[PDB]
DNA sequence: TTTTTTTTTTTTTTTTTTTTTTT
DNA sequence: AAAAAAAAAAAAAAAAAAAAAAA
């Protein structure tokens, strides 16, 4: 048995340290994935990729909603999509967005 | 708020617009101070302040002047963090080429400027002066010019003629085209050309200037004249320990860069010798080239030691590719583990969670409930409040925990039930109960099974987790309708126990009341739980419409049974528990609860028969004792006699009478034969045997011990176990696998022997390594599926379509398996249902099947239904609702949303790793039937089917197939179609060997172009001492004689030339080669008369699949006409077809091997197998078309998977087929840009011909193309998933240079920017966003 | 609650269900506004399936009011 | 009978210890 | 010469030649 709730990150990835050895939480797999796709599930998914692995302002700003009495994500891109948006302009090339 | 992506190639404006200012100084730190030196490589101004609302200056302090820039050091007051995305420019002193675009493979800049690699690096990377527009001079506009060249074309017109060498040459280059003029000329020289390569090489040029066209880009833009700079974080400087700051990776080739271009600004200010300049430009040009992606033009520079280093296309590629990096796993916050412990006394939407876990899962919201409260308002004291365990901590867990689903999700997902979800329950101790009945799905076994808890936050989480995934919502699974929430071990054997007719036992003989009298006889002991007797049970039946209609009366039972009557609800009728139930019929009780009575009662239904299961199964103790494992007194008198058989044919056998195959054989079967007679003795000494009084006399009635009533329970352990139990344990076969001739003699309960044991680990070994290996195939063949089929999400209601599939029961060659209930339940109907009676629709057009219109159609049996498939749907990405059916795992049509592509190829996964790695005998009433009949009364007077296709019916009384037969040619057929044929008969005979050449009529046997020596040989036959003419092939036969046909024009009595009935031209029966003519000339034949004797697991699912094409081919009639043979011995024989209808177009060769089953002369249609053997998929498609590659694929599959022991539902394989074949070559130009060689998505083409015909232009024909799994994947139609599959810089090349606008669609493009998933809750979010729009 | 079978009838789509529940939640949650009916130590959400099913909360009528007022 | 075009089948290229660099 | 940091632990592209077909 192992528990976890937001102990040790990682170094580089940043996401929550895994192994027994150091306080880690189950790995979410791809195949994990495929079955909240398959279930229309897609907000616990959406949590599970960006509020609950890198987005530290998404982890903060969740935590301040639990603690605070209020059940709610904040809707908008993953700041990955930023960081991927920004590498690919580094680049000449026009990546913009649409509608 | 974010609609499909967009990528194109950047402007220098562009460029220069994804900046505040121009880094213009290659520095990094003072060394001395933190000094970012102005237009430093992290320049304040430029990237942002070092500080989180600071001024370098250090005027304003922290929050006072925020957002100002300082008049001194010019550099706004915000957070550091905005020093992230602050993007940079530095301006060159010369435009400088694009590697990328440069070095695509094939090039984009290639074909743009259609130039070889060669002289287009040479002008590049400056060795040589390209041709701009040579204009009145011996040059031209593409030549190109080396430094002599270019020397003498300066000698001889250096006047006006222009050529320049470097990258600025290329951007001249691109200047100097008119794409319009371009787009015209080739399009022409496309009509013009002929040669396929020469097309195919226009189209790609056509194709470009079609990119350039329809895309904004221009390709000017190629020769960056602006590098980009990305912000100095996503760069991180990483000091060192120690002054200096260890600048990265990419900041070296900056700092490279940057320094190469400040001195070529030097050297043109200062206007230095040309060779100089051009070799400073040429560095400044590898510079740039390797700051893009080092390593593919030249050597990759490195950076201290020899090791290289990397580049910012590297950020792009590999593991580390922020691309594919929300795909390789998160190590999610929230989670946890833990062994797993059997949990009755839940619900079935319990799990019962540990404390010491849920003290650990649920800290946050412990805290919020907490503060809150004001039991401690400041965080901290919360925090040490919960870590100190006080009383009051379990109270709030326990309120917080009150409802907020949990996530329980096994280690291999394969199904997608494998992340259900329950309600907490806290117990003590550490391990995460699970409710018994909820172990199937997982698959766990509670032998150190391991299972993830998961929780979701947001509430619009926590209400999926509640709606969607809530394990009481899923009793059935998505792939087999059926439930399975079904009872498994001990619950089957204390149901078996608790209702079985015992002839006499306590309480035999009486009429009590209603149940509950029954379960106080029993508790007091006073009748047994076995004693058939009578009581009250009323039964309230939904008889009136949706009405408990409620009767009673004394009805026969045993007092077990009227116990257990308690726990059915309401609805069902009593009867549904009066049998010994099994786990057969308890799961049909179970569904028939469900699809009377709905959903809730079953839940409700399951907890009450797991529990009044297990309690029973206890109460009986069914505890297997050794001595209940009996053994048939019979046995070795049994295998006596069978070794007394081996021994005879062994002596035989060494006497020479049967040969050394033949004994062994005959070994075999007769150890086969008494291994039957010993199970069946075993079988009958457990099951019956139990011989008791009655009150009166003796009587048997079927036995009570422990390994019986398994077995026929059905609890685990069916026959073949006990079997082995008990009888003999069989013939292990060897290694190889050849069975081994003495079998093992000695069941379990005696002992084995060294060698019989040893013997079995053969068996056993051989199973365990298949099985290990058979795990990884079923992964990869499920990555597979699940990558092609991801696409699709259902998101039309209806497509308004008229072309379903045409359903009917599947035959297995006389052995109908699935009648037409299953393969059409729920899935709606194309066309109104007609009932065989005349102008009868049975039901309306598009009406969903489900189970009393399938009842409806049981009782008008009816044999063939029209029914909407989703392999033709017209919907331009997705799968029309209707057109799906139901969803199969709720049961009403699917709605908006819910991914089907990630549902089906799940459910045909997960059941993958079970899938293991002369004459017919009329057997029922009916009639004959016959499908592509052409047959007349033979010479023997039976029949002969001069038809090669032909198959055989045995149509019923009630006007329904029910077997079918394959009917070979030449076949002995003793009735006609049309004719009574009751269930015995054996119409069909032919020789199951040789190919004979029948003569439908009679007429004398003669040898017309047959000459002796030349085409055919007279040959003594001494297998019957007689002479008979044998035909000679091509190389048997003479060189001259190969123009000879050995031909057989008959003439009839009357000595006419036999005419073949009902044509003109001569009955010239050509004979193949190396036939047997056994007739001589002047034979009169008759008719049909024969005168040439001429002579499973996973792997064939990927091979179906992945449209692996056969080895050796079927081939078949590309056309319709009457075949002929061609020109032969050119290796292959040619064949040509001569559409009767029309002309004879078509002609091709096949080899001489590949036997044909028609002759030279025959009227064929399309489709014809003009060879047998395995049959292709992909010409099925070529021919017979959609509709057909779908009637092939799924059968075969399906019947693959329903060879072993599952049931994937037709819908999961016809969506994949559908996303299989979604691609189509064009057929004709029609009127838009479509070339006939082009092949694009079937979905483009379909618009093109609405949006076409919807005007008065003209649509473009096409031929939907059928591509394997893998295939189809690589082929992409979104760029970002193709980047997903690695060969990321050439998709974002070509995406650019395409201006390929990508849809948002799909559930792997989202995920991998992060949007929402699109699927569900997704789904509806994102159209609810649009409408609000 | 434990399923939300009626539910489904009541918003035909189940994911549309989720959404117009999760709406209904939010506003019972820290935007006041008690349920309408009476809670057995229920969470907001499930009070709002409860609701949900009993017919007098939908899009709709949530639209209606948030519509009604933002006119104020 | 000779040349050119097209096919296809063959080949070749793509968490720990050690090594290289720096003081 | 010692210590510290970086990295290592079959598929397909191209082309020669053989065979088909047209002049
Ligand atoms: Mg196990
Ligand atoms: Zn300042
Ligand atoms: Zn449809």
């Amino acid at each position: 048995m192992h528990a976890r709730s937001t102990g040790s990150y990682s170094l580089v990835t940043q996401q929550p340290l895994g192994g027994k050895a150091q306080f880690g939480g189950q790995r979410f797999g791809e195949m994990e994935v495929w079955a909240l796709e398959a279930y229309g599930a897609a907000y616990t998914l959406q949590e599970m990729l960006t509020v609950k692995s890198d987005d530290v302002n998404g982890r903060t700003k969740m935590y301040k909603n639990i603690v605070d009495g209020n059940h709610q994500m904040e809707p908008g891109m993953p700041e990955s999509f930023n960081v991927l948006l920004k590498e690919i302009r580094s680049l000449g090339i026009n990546i913009e967005l649409e509608d | 708020e974010f609609d499909a992506i967009k990528i194109a190639l950047a402007s220098p404006d562009m460029i220069r617009s994804w900046s505040f200012g121009e880094v213009k100084k290659p520095e990094t730190i003072n060394y001395r101070t933190f000094k970012p030196e102005r237009d430093g490589l992290f320049c304040a101004r430029i990237f942002g302040p070092v500080k989180d609302y600071e001024c370098l200056c250090g005027k304003y302090k922290r929050l006072k002047h925020r957002g100002v820039i300082c008049e001194k050091c010019g550099v706004e007051v915000t957070q550091t963090k905005v020093r992230r995305e602050r993007m940079g420019h530095i301006e060159l002193a010369s435009p400088t080429a694009h590697i990328w675009f440069l070095k695509s493979l094939p090039s984009r800049i290639g074909l743009l400027l259609d130039m070889p690699l060669r002289d287009i690096e040479r002008v590049l990377y400056f060795e040589s002066y390209v041709v701009i527009e040579g204009g009145m001079t011996n040059l031209e506009r593409q030549q190109i010019l080396t430094e002599e060249q270019y020397l003498d074309a300066l000698e001889e017109f250096g006047d006006e003629f222009d050529a320049k060498m470097g990258a600025e040459a290329i951007q001249a280059l691109l200047k100097s085209m008119d794409l319009e003029q371009e787009c015209e000329q080739l399009r022409e020289e496309l009509n013009e050309t002929n040669s396929e390569t020469k097309r195919k090489k226009l189209t790609k040029r056509i194709k470009l200037l079609e990119a350039f066209v329809q895309s904004g880009n221009k390709p000017e833009w190629m020769i960056l004249t602006v590098l980009p700079v990305l912000p100095p974080d996503l760069r991180p400087l990483v000091p060192l320990d120690g002054g200096r700051f260890a600048a990265s990776d990419l900041n070296d080739l900056y700092r490279r860069v940057i320094n190469r271009n400040n001195r070529l600004k030097r050297l043109l200010d200062l206007a230095a010798p040309d060779i100089i300049v051009r070799n400073e430009k040429r560095m400044l040009q590898e510079a740039v080239d390797a700051l893009l992606d080092n390593g593919r033009r030249g050597r990759a520079i490195t950076g201290s030691n020899k090791r290289p280093l990397k580049s910012l296309a590297d950020m792009i590629k590999g593991k580390q590719g922020r691309f594919r990096q929300n795909l390789l796993g998160k190590r999610v916050d929230y989670s946890g583990r833990s062994v797993i412990t059997v949990g009755p006394y839940l619900r079935l939407h319990q799990c019962g969670l540990p404390k010491k876990m849920a003290l650990e899962l649920f800290k946050p919201f412990i805290y919020g409930k907490l503060e809150l409260r004001g039991l401690a308002t400041t965080i901290k004291a919360a925090k040490k409040m919960v870590e100190r365990e006080e009383a009051v901590v379990w109270d709030i867990l326990d309120e917080v925990i009150r409802e907020h689903p949990v996530l329980l999700n096994r280690a291999p997902t394969l199904h997608r039930l494998g992340i259900q979800a329950f309600e907490p329950v806290l117990i003590e101790g550490k391990a995460i109960q699970l409710h018994p009945l909820v172990c199937a799905a997982y698959n766990a076994d509670f032998d150190g099974d391991q299972m993830a808890v998961h929780v979701p936050l947001t509430l619009e989480a926590q209400l999926e987790a509640r709606a969607l995934m809530m394990s009481t919502n899923n009793i059935l699974s998505p792939a087999n309708g059926e439930p399975i929430i079904v009872p498994s071990q001990d619950v089957v054997l204390g149901l078996y126990y608790m209702t079985r007719d015992c002839v006499n036992a306590k309480g035999e003989g009486m009429v009590l009341t209603g149940p509950k009298e029954a379960e106080r006889l029993y508790r007091s002991g006073l009748a047994s739980l076995h004693a058939r007797v009578k009581v009250r049970i009323t039964e309230y039946e939904k008889d009136a419409n949706g009405e408990l209609v409620a009767k009673t009366s004394l009805k026969d039972t045993t007092v077990g049974r009227a116990i257990l009557w308690m726990i059915v609800p309401k609805g069902l009728p009593y009867s549904i528990v009066n049998q010994a139930l099994g786990k057969k019929a308890i799961s049909k009780m179970l569904n028939t609860c469900y699809r009377i009575l709905g959903l809730k009662p079953t839940v409700i239904f399951a907890d009450q028969i797991m529990y009044t299961g297990f309690a029973y199964a206890a109460r009986s103790g069914a505890s297997v004792g050794i001595d209940d494992m009996v053994i048939p007194e019979k046995k070795h008198e049994i295998i006596s006699e069978a070794e007394a058989e081996v021994a005879e044919i062994q002596e035989q056998f060494q006497s020479g009478l049967v040969t050394a195959g033949e004994r062994y054989n005959k070994v075999i079967d007769i150890w086969a034969a008494a291994n039957d007679r010993v199970s069946k003795a075993m079988m009958d000494n457990l099951q019956t045997e139990t011989v008791i009084n009655r009150d009166g006399q003796e009587e048997k009635q079927v036995s009570f011990n422990s390994i019986y009533m398994m077995a026929d329970s059905g609890a685990r352990g069916s026959a073949a176990q006990i079997r082995q139990l008990a009888g003999m344990r069989g013939l292990m076969a060897k290694p190889d696998g050849s069975i081994i001739e003495t079998p093992i003699t000695a069941n379990f309960r005696e002992g084995l022997n060294v060698l019989q044991y040893f013997i079995s680990t053969h068996g056993a070994r051989k199973g365990l390594a298949d099985t290990a290996l058979k795990t990884a195939n079923s992964g990869y063949l499920t990555r597979r599926l699940v990558d092609v089929a991801q696409d699709l999400v259902v998101t039309e209601d209806d497509c308004g379509t008229h072309e379903g599939i045409m359903m009917t029961p599947v035959i297995e060659g006389g052995d109908v398996k699935e009648p037409l209930r299953d393969r059409v339940l729920g899935r709606v109907t194309a066309e109104d249902v007609l009932k065989p009676g005349t102008a009868d629709i049975l039901v309306p057009r598009n009406t969903l099947l489900h189970e009393q219109w399938c009842d409806l159609l049981e009782e008008n049996s009816v044999d063939a239904v029209k029914v909407r498939s989703v392999v033709s749907c017209d919907t331009d990405f997705g799968v029309c609702a209707h057109c799906y059916g139901r969803d199969l795992a709720r049961g009403h049509i699917i709605n908006k949303g819910e991914a089907i592509g990630v549902i089906a190829a799940q459910s045909i996964g997960e059941p993958g790793t079970q899938l293991t790695m002369s004459s017919i005998q009329v057997k029922n009433k009916g009639s004959i039937k016959l499908s592509n009949v052409k047959s007349v009364v033979n010479s023997s007077g039976k029949l002969v089917i001069t038809s090669r296709n032909t198959e055989l019916k045995l149509i019923d009384e009630f006007g329904r197939t029910k077997e079918s037969y394959k009917v070979p040619y030449g076949a002995v057929l003793a009735k006609g179609d049309g004719e009574q044929v009751a269930g015995g008969e054996t119409v069909a005979n032919w020789d199951p060997h040789t190919m004979p050449v029948i003569t439908e009529v009679s007429g004398f046997v003669r040898f017309t172009d047959m000459i002796d020596g030349q085409t055919i040989t007279r040959q003594t036959d001494e297998l019957t001492g007689l002479s008979s003419l044998v035909v000679l092939d091509s190389a048997e036969r003479t060189a001259g004689g190969k123009d000879l046909r050995p031909a057989l024009k008959i003439v009839d009595a009357q000595g006419n030339d036999v005419l073949i009935p009902g044509t003109d031209m001569p009955a010239q029966y050509f004979l193949p080669g190396k036939a047997i003519v056994q007739l001589e000339d002047g034979v009169q034949i008759s008719s049909g008369d024969t005168l040439a004797r001429i002579p499973g697991g996973l792997p064939r699912v990927a091979d179906l699949f992945e449209a692996r094409r056969p080895k050796e081919p079927a081939i078949l009639a590309e056309i319709s006409g009457i075949v002929s043979f061609g020109k032969e011995t050119k290796g292959k024989r040619r064949l040509v077809i001569t559409p009767v209808d029309g002309s004879d177009p078509y002609e091709e060769m096949i080899p001489k091997w590949r036997q044909l089953n028609v002759f030279e002369g025959e009227r064929v249609e399309r489709g014809d197998v003009i060879s047998d053997g395995p049959e292709a998929p992909h010409d099925i498609l070529r021919l017979r078309g959609v509709h057909a590659v779908t009637r092939y694929i799924v059968n075969e599959v399906q019947d693959v998977y329903r060879l072993q022991g599952v049931k994937i539902n037709d819908k999961h394989i016809e969506v994949i087929v559908r996303q299989m074949l979604r691609k189509a070559t064009i057929v004709n130009a029609g009127s838009s840009d479509f070339l006939e060689g082009e092949q694009v998505e079937y979905s483009r083409v379909k618009i093109a011909n609405r949006e076409l015909e919807a005007n008065g232009k003209v649509g473009a024909t096409y031929s939907r193309d059928l591509l394997g799994i893998t295939k189809a994947s690589l082929a992409t139609e979104s760029f970002i998933s193709a980047a997903s599959f690695q060969e990321t810089t050439r998709v974002l090349t070509e995406a650019a240079v395409a201006g390929k606008r990508d849809e948002l669609r799909g559930l792997k493009e989202n995920v991998i920017v992060g949007r929402l998933i699109p699927a569900g809750t997704g789904y509806a979010y994102h159209q609810d966003r649009m409408r609000r729009r | 609650r434990v399923t939300v079978q009626d539910a489904v009838e009541k918003i035909g789509n189940r994911f549309d269900l989720v959404l117009v529940a999760a709406r209904r939640a939010r506003q019972m949650q820290v935007g006041g506004k008690d349920p309408l009916v009476p809670e057995e130590n229920d969470k907001t959400t499930v009070i709002a399936l409860r609701e949900i099913e009993e017919g007098l909360i939908n899009n709709q009528i949530l639209d209606v009011r948030e519509r009604q007022e933002q006119q104020e």
